[PDB]
């Protein structure tokens, strides 16, 4: 019904600086003499975390860093300084009429040094056979930045049929992403072809990492 | 030590009624209010209703009126939400919060409710030992790959949770009515295979408690 608006959507600032993030209203919230506007901190799988009620007061147990202001329809959330457990989607809400409404999302991103990822290619387990199925699994652990793109190749060829892949959220520590990709294969296809590559290209090195494996061992 | 329990994660066929329930514990709870926050996946918070343990006192969403009831059992101190006849658009993670005027301080896990008209199948967990050769060096990983599964979620874990810190948990995409998902455990050489570490699969749905022991191939 009020609508609350958080600019920008998304921000990336260096470890140890100042994030600013605003929320604007479509109907001023601190009417009646005091803001109603809160704020929060919600990680990826957990609840949403009271930071700061009614704009200016922080809730207890929450660091002195976290700092808010604002009045009438105009608000803003400042982190100073940015530690590496901020990465987080932090969102603002009002109370005072009439249905309970959210911000709208505003995603934090911490930039750190460039890093290249350590490929790992799986082959296809013993159990795997019997069930009728082949899945070559391949890991890229912790790497900055989240850009980056996974060909699979089958003896010299590109294959994109049957590739899943997903991606980590940023970790509360390394503040680095993580990648795994699997083709989704038959018994009947895997023992046709010999050699299966996994290749990742980065912004870190221009030749990309090619991790292979030979199914005649 | 205020705390709120809610309940398991839940799979329902478009057109069945669904109550989700809400422990409270370490307060009175008749005397705060307990508002329900509906997220859905890859989105914002939206508010749904709020509910006063007391007595027969309740406001909704209108966008939730007709669709949202709420009730609270004074002697188990639960507080329950009943949704009817759910559809697509209503699968989401829902949320109790114990709320002392005017922000939400405590919170529940969240309830994962998925429809979903799909048939539950059992999880298949397959070990993803290192390339075949006696060893590299250095440090190796090890996966858990689990295969084939529906619905959502799967709780993995590594030695029991002793080995919990260099783990990879990659969050599941669906492909074909199926979900997928991989978890990847990077360790010194120095502690494997001379440690044991087997990977701990569960499945609330299936009711599958699969453990299995990575050895090299």
């Amino acid at each position: 019904d009020i609508v609350l608006t958080q600019s920008p959507a998304s921000l990336a600032v260096s470890l140890g600086q100042r994030a600013t993030i605003s929320c604007r209203a479509s109907e001023s919230v601190d009417s009646y003499g005091n803001s109603f506007m809160n704020w929060y901190q919600q990680k990826p799988g957990q609840p949403p975390k009271l930071l700061i009620y009614r704009a200016s007061n922080l809730e207890s147990g929450i660091p002195a860093r976290f700092s808010g202001s604002g009045s009438r329809t105009d608000f803003t959330l400042t982190i100073n300084p940015v530690e590496a457990d901020d990465v987080a989607t932090y969102y603002c809400q009002q109370s005072n009429e009439d249905p309970f409404t959210f911000g709208s999302g505003t995603k934090l991103e911490i930039k750190r040094a460039d890093a290249a990822p350590t490929v790992s290619i799986f082959p296809p387990s013993s159990k795997l056979g019997t069930s009728g199925g082949a899945s070559v699994v391949c890991f890229l652990n912790n790497f900055y930045p989240k850009d980056i793109n996974v060909k699979w190749k089958i003896d010299g060829s590109e294959r994109q049929n049957g590739v899943l892949n997903s991606w980590t959220d940023q970790d509360s520590k390394d503040s680095t992403y993580s990648m795994s990709s699997t083709l989704t294969l038959t018994k009947d296809e895997y023992e046709r072809h010999n050699s299966y590559t996994c290749e990742a290209t980065h912004k870190t090195s221009t030749s990309p990492i090619v991790k292979s494996f030979n199914r005649n061992e | 030590q205020v705390q709120l329990q809610q309940s398991g994660p839940e799979l329902v066929k478009p057109g069945v009624s669904v109550k989700i329930s809400c422990k409270a514990s370490g307060y009175s709870f008749t005397s705060f209010y307990i508002y329900w926050v509906k997220q859905r996946p890859g989105q914002g918070l939206e508010w749904i209703g709020w509910i006063f343990p007391g007595s027969t006192n309740t406001k909704y969403n209108e966008k939730f009126k007709g669709k949202a009831t709420l009730t609270a059992d004074t002697s188990s101190s639960t507080a329950s939400m009943q949704l009817s006849s759910l559809t697509s658009e209503d699968s989401a993670v829902y949320f109790c919060a114990r709320v002392d005027g005017y922000a939400m301080d405590y919170w529940g896990q969240g309830t994962s409710v998925t429809v979903s008209s799909a048939k539950t199948t059992a999880p298949s967990v397959y070990p993803l030992a290192p390339v075949c050769g006696d060893t590299t060096g250095s440090s190796v990983t090890l996966g858990c790959l689990v295969k084939g599964y529906f619905p959502e979620p799967v709780t993995l874990t590594w030695n029991s949770g002793s080995l919990s810190s260099g783990v990879h948990t990659f969050p599941a995409v669906l492909q074909s009515d199926l979900y997928t998902l991989s978890s990847s455990v990077t360790v010194t050489s120095s502690t494997w295979p001379s440690q044991s570490i087997t990977c701990n699969v569960a499945h609330p749905a299936s009711s599958t408690k699969v453990d299995k022991k990575i050895e090299p191939r």
